[PDB]
């Protein structure tokens, strides 16, 4: 699944 | 002498960098005159169901926002968005904004990486966009809004800021007018990597940096037609080969034409036998012919 | 996810080149202060560089920082290297200090001619003082560098390439990597060996990215590897402490990645790992640290 690679 | 995937110098790529935060998220924007750009996930409420970007704009606080360059910080004045990308309004200027151009790069082209944490520039390297419209890059969480680049005559020319990787682990973008390479969608959802093929053009354009290089353990004396060429590569996974005016200055300073590159490559395809070129094993499509020019000579 | 071997942003470096000309020599010089150093082969016509100085008109220089030409002051010997004292401070100065590299380690390469950066790439001191760099006529006086903790440490300025087309620098004090000389003199660089606690470091990254294939079963004590690591083209493994949280979050010991190790020197090449040469040395356990985690 794809990832976003926002952090928090 | 040599060949190395190099970048160009990053310094006024990274005077554009910005960090962008909202809510829970935080990740990468590039800032140019008032203008911040960066991946509209950043709003997203979610990241593992499918977010409703329209609704979430609707929703949005501008005051809840965190834009910062350095201890800089920057005012939202207005978000607008701009595919898979928010368009966001600042009240500063950048006065370090360079000359520069957007461009959408086709695969097979070379472009550089900036990758960015945090809004600050940690590392840059050279990448190659791939036959499926990814990249094999290197980025872990924080990475998104990280900017592909070219420089071209002093005017930067931006291609890419970074939005997802994929199972395989592989790395997808947007061009700068927002629209995702390849068609993937910013969504947390199951998107599998299409096939990929070796760019043949690329593949020769390193042959020819071997040779010049005194790499010639490989070359075929045979030869082989593009044509006939072209009907064994689509059986084994390599683009067809379309033009070969590319390859005049190299096949005239090597005194090898395509043709018995093309005969290398079949033999090469299979194995290395053993052995290296240029320290690789298998053969690389990471290098334009354009490139490989501008590294043997300038 | 991925590994990639990537240069430091080059944005503070770029600021400090500037071009060194001397009468039909041309190439890069680093500015720092009030003071240029470049590969003192810009003055020369084997060489006796003492002579050469000593006949030298500071006039006859010709330095400058895009089309701002500086005034030359004086000029000394600094082992391979000239110190150029100029009537200017470059305001873009940055932090630095001065660092001698060892081999195994990374540093930061900003190819440039004619006083300008036009290339940056990573590259790792090898095992014999050398470099697998990427450079034509012009990039002498190209600087190499690590970046940390906001301190720009130099520790290469580019000198030569040698017969077989690998590069040869010196660090900051002047003195050569290898003992190599700078004359025309042919000279034939030493035997170069696979580092090989860098190759372990590369193997962990694997791992963590999800590449088992090549995973040994077996196991191979450090000293042992070690003896057979010197008839094969690689180096001893000397630290392994630095391994421990890789080892830690993987589950796989070094004496099983040594093992492994040796596997794959019996079919080299039969694939790849991670899209690289499945012995990679390029990777230090920082680098992968880094770019594993932050």
């Amino acid at each position: 699944s794809a990832v976003l690679q926002s952090g928090f | 002498a040599g060949l190395r995937k190099m970048a160009q110098p990053s310094g006024v790529v990274e005077k554009c960098i910005v960090r962008v935060c909202y809510g829970n998220m935080a990740l990468n924007g590039l800032w140019l005159g008032d203008t911040v750009m960066c991946p509209r996930h950043v709003i997203a409420s979610s990241t593992t169901s499918t977010i409703d970007y329209d609704y979430a704009l609707s929703v949005l606080r501008l005051h809840n926002f965190s834009i910062s360059s350095g201890n800089v910080f920057l005012g939202v004045v207005g978000v607008t968005m701009r595919g898979a990308l928010l368009q966001i309004k600042v009240n500063q200027n950048n006065v370090h904004t360079p000359k520069y151009t957007y461009r959408t790069v086709r695969p097979g082209e070379s472009f550089n990486i900036l990758a960015c944490y945090d809004g600050a520039a940690a590392g840059v390297y050279g990448v190659n966009m791939r036959s499926n419209y990814t990249i094999r890059g290197s980025f872990i969480n924080g990475a998104a809004g990280s900017p592909g680049y070219n420089i071209n005559n002093g005017t930067v020319e931006f291609c890419y800021l970074h939005q997802l990787e994929l199972g395989s682990g592989c790395h997808v973008g947007s061009d700068l007018d927002g629209v995702m390479y390849g068609g993937y969608e910013d969504q947390p959802t199951l998107q599998v990597e299409g096939a990929s093929s070796l760019f043949t053009e690329n593949v020769l354009a390193f042959l020819y940096a071997a040779l010049i290089n005194g790499s010639t353990w490989w070359l075929s004396s045979s030869r082989i037609a593009v044509d006939r060429f072209n009907e064994w590569a689509v059986h084994n996974g390599m683009t067809t080969v379309v033009n070969t005016d590319c390859f005049s200055i190299l096949a005239a300073k090597t005194g090898v034409d395509v043709q018995r590159l093309l005969a290398s490559i079949q033999s090469l395809h299979k194995n290395f036998g053993g052995k290296q070129i240029l320290g690789y094993t298998s053969l690389t499509d990471e290098f334009t012919t354009g490139e490989v020019i501008r590294q043997m000579y300038g």
